[PDB]
DNA sequence: CGTTAGGCATTAAGCTGAACGCACAAAGGAACAAAATAAACAATACCACCGAAACAAAGAATTAGAATAGTATAACGCTAACAAACATAAATTAG
DNA sequence: CTAATTTATGTTTGTTAGCGTTATACTATTCTAATTCTTTGTTTCGGTGGTATTGTTTATTTTGTTCCTTTGTGCGTTCAGCTTAATGCCTAACG
């Protein structure tokens, strides 16, 4: 009916067993049970990080939406250089 | 053992000699505030009062180029 | 009488199976959702590209694959294998992050 | 007749695109003429390490296609190859499969 | 009648052709190894480019694009990038 | 008739009369404030002119000067900063 | 008779300096006239936030001269001015004195 | 006698070089390291002096930073001291290695 | 008791004092006696890095010794800048 | 899209006098440092346990995919008009 | 303590916002397909506490060992003003 709305609590969505398997790729033999939402803190932390860095570098070229290019430039700016977007 | 000193300049036989005068007389005295003060009071002389140290000195090079007049330095590591 | 493994012995299996494949392993709509859920709060009503939203799974993929390799070797220099959180904070903390 | 300066080199990057990011990179106001063609040879010469190691990675995989997986498996074995790129992450590249001694079983 | 993509697509191919003639390459991977041009050229511009403030020069040579050469590059790779690049500018300079 | 060291040493101990009478400041303090305003003003041109570049831009205003200090200073440096900036230039725009 | 520019803005870092620095630093070929006074505005506000809190700690060691130990009181004991100078070490500057609760007797 | 108790001079030298802003290297034994590494990758290489107080000054804050992360992965690893392991995980962790 | 004197080893100049100095700077309690070869490795392969830099810069610029600014512009490209030497 | 033939104006190699920077003479305890030692407390080896995490099967509930239509938006081109570089005369300031 | 370095005025010019249009990918909807997340019941094993041995660090004293701060002199290194060839950028043409 509207095109305006709003989110909630998709921090949720994110699921256990799928923190599983990135921590299983990077080699963890066994998690314990409070790792999942200090995980899901770090990984709100350096979301909102990259996301206000990409928000400003498309608010200064007068856009309205976010390109994968300047996803590339806020993670070059903290120092993660994202190779295969350009 | 064989290695050449350099020849001393006024303030080093000015300091030498001062500094056994205090020794002399200053018991329990550090030798850094000694050399300290010794600097101080040579920059605090007058020009007038250092003509024999620095000729004394001139007479040390003379005697040091007449010990060796082929003499070069030559650094090394 | 079902037959049961051990704990850890299918996990080495999982393990050997995600590193070699190369796929995400958290799926694109919930990430979606998350991102646009962020981004509100710096300026509302923003459009993200299937392309932005897909990088940014790449390095989230990546930045939580590394934090956990770190977050391993400090568990294993405890003597553990069981990660726990303060490995994280640690992890973070020796990196340059907090 | 005349001919190419990629190929007045002898390689295969162009030199003329090489001189005009330069120019128009804006890191001075003058760039010298070899400056272009020693960046084109080191340029060329690095993308023939990866690719050389790729499609050793890929002829050793029993594949007949460079996918990323080889290149991030050809840069993450090498030693000097990861210095260079040791912070930079690849899109769709997974990870060197190694693990730790202790976990794995006696 | 779009306007074309300024991109090294093509050179890499080339020289994945002079390097392996039977295996092929993806878009994707093709996308990366553009944007691994890209990054290298920034590092080695940008290195150039403040050793030239550095020494207050105004011209970057190719001494400069050497010695940023020999200060990212690590080991052997180094002195393998400075004798491929000498010997493209004495081929340059002997046409 | 040595050449002078341009530098600035006199313009943080007018900012720190300013900000503080009584105390003095040491040499090497005065040499510090030097080398941080110098890595600052790089960090912020920095930033300002690869936002130039990505938008292909030419010329550096006072908005790519603004966006990079919202993307360096953390916290509630930035929004003072943009305070301060912003009445600078409604202060030089109005004389 | 005529102002500075330095004071046109309010301010005692010189426009006309970093005017000249962005113009030779080579960062774009043109530069905008707000820009030196937006920069020497947050630089002024910068050095401003620096020796308000190398004041503080200088008078509250009971001292009368800024050495850089209490620079590095000042940048090292902030939260946001930590964040900005984390990689920076300085010269002469010491550490933050804290020493770990585990290591220190009950 | 009354010797002290193991660590409390530790622990009062802890204070005391943390309040202090000291160069804890002496100038001559770095100078001497300094020109003795340096010969290695080029020859007759004088150095200014301002140079090598740099190199020390720089070290002392990259040792002590590594110092601080060694004793905080000591500390998770329920030790007051200090192990080559610990050193090895700090700089494995930093990306250093 | 007698003093002993070993040729070259110039990392070895760095005595045992002044490193048990350096980590009670850093805030350590205790420091095992592996820690001061490992320390000198360590110091070693940083001034090895930090020399080889500013080598090349001076190099570059074709003078004999090394001045600050060059170790200041080495420190800078790794992440860790020297701020009261000049910029 | 990429290369090539002639000006010209800027720029690095060449050169020399001059100014900088560093080592070192004596001193002579001060401050540091190596070495040997008592022992005290920290690292560690081992053992129990218990609750916490892995494993499994089922179903649910969620995402994937696809066709499609609207649709905000972004990316193309003209155009003015505006803002910034540039040539040339004060001034204050500052090392 | 007076050269030099910022500031102001008019001119050119080249950059950029406004405008129009349109394409184009974005968002939403509704279906099936599939796949995977969450619940619930095993089950088994690693983090943690507690105690004992040991191994090695610390704090100290003794005895070498060095250092440190002072000015003048010698020598090698760098640097700045002036000469001068090198060269790269601009334009016109070509492919």
């Amino acid at each position: 009916k509207r095109h305006r709305k709003v989110l909630r609590d998709n921090i949720q969505g994110i699921t256990k067993p799928a923190i599983r398997r990135l921590a299983r790729r990077g080699g963890v033999k066994r998690i314990s049970g409070l790792i999942y939402e200090e995980t899901r803190g770090v990984l709100k932390v350096f979301l909102e990080n990259v996301i206000r860095d990409a928000v400003t570098y498309t608010e200064h070229a007068k856009r309205k939406t976010v390109t994968a290019m300047d996803v590339v430039y806020a993670l070059k700016r903290q120092g993660r250089t994202l190779y295969g977007f350009g | 053992s064989g290695h050449i000193k350099r020849p001393m300049n006024a303030f080093m036989v000015w300091s030498k000699i001062e500094r056994r005068k205090i020794m002399e007389q200053s018991p329990d005295m550090h030798n850094a505030e000694i050399s300290k003060r010794l600097g101080k009071r040579w920059k605090m002389l007058k020009d007038s009062e250092k003509i024999p140290f620095i000729r004394e000195a001139e007479r040390l090079r003379l005697k040091h180029m007449a010990d060796y007049p082929d003499y070069k330095y030559r650094p090394r590591k | 009488k079902p037959h049961r493994y051990r704990p850890g012995t299918v996990a080495l299996r999982e393990i050997r199976r995600y590193q070699k494949s190369t796929e995400l392993l958290i799926r694109k709509l919930p990430f979606q959702r998350l991102v646009r859920e962020i981004a509100q709060d710096f300026k509302t009503d923003l459009r993200f590209q299937s392309s932005a939203v897909m990088a940014l799974q790449e390095a989230s993929e990546a930045y939580l694959v590394g934090l956990f390799e770190d977050t391993n070797l400090a568990a294993i220099h405890a003597k553990r294998v069981t990660i726990m959180p303060k490995d994280i904070q640690l992890a973070r903390r020796i990196r340059g992050e907090r | 007749k005349a001919k190419t300066r990629s190929s007045r080199a002898g390689l295969q990057f162009p030199v003329g695109r090489v001189h005009r990011l330069l120019r128009k990179g804006n890191y001075s106001e003058r760039v010298g003429a070899g400056a272009p063609v020693y960046l084109a040879a080191v340029l060329e010469y690095l993308t023939a390490e990866i690719l050389e190691l790729a499609g050793n990675a890929a002829r050793d995989n029993k594949k007949t296609r460079i996918i990323p997986r080889h290149l991030q498996l050809a840069i993450r074995n090498d030693e000097e190859l990861n210095k260079l790129l040791g912070r930079v992450t690849i899109a769709q590249g997974g990870v060197l499969p190694n693990i730790q001694a202790v976990l794995l079983p006696k | 009648k779009r306007s074309r993509k300024e991109s090294y697509s093509v050179y890499v191919y080339k020289v994945l052709k002079q390097v392996h003639p039977d295996t092929g390459i993806s878009s994707k991977a093709m996308g990366i190894m553009n944007s691994f041009v890209n990054d290298i050229f920034e590092r080695i511009a940008g290195e150039a480019s403040r050793l030239a403030h550095y020494n207050k020069r105004s011209t970057i040579t190719s001494r400069e694009i050497q010695t940023a050469v020999r200060l990212l590059l690590p080991g052997e790779l180094a002195k393998h990038a400075v004798s491929e690049g000498t010997k493209a500018v004495t081929k340059y300079t002997s046409a």
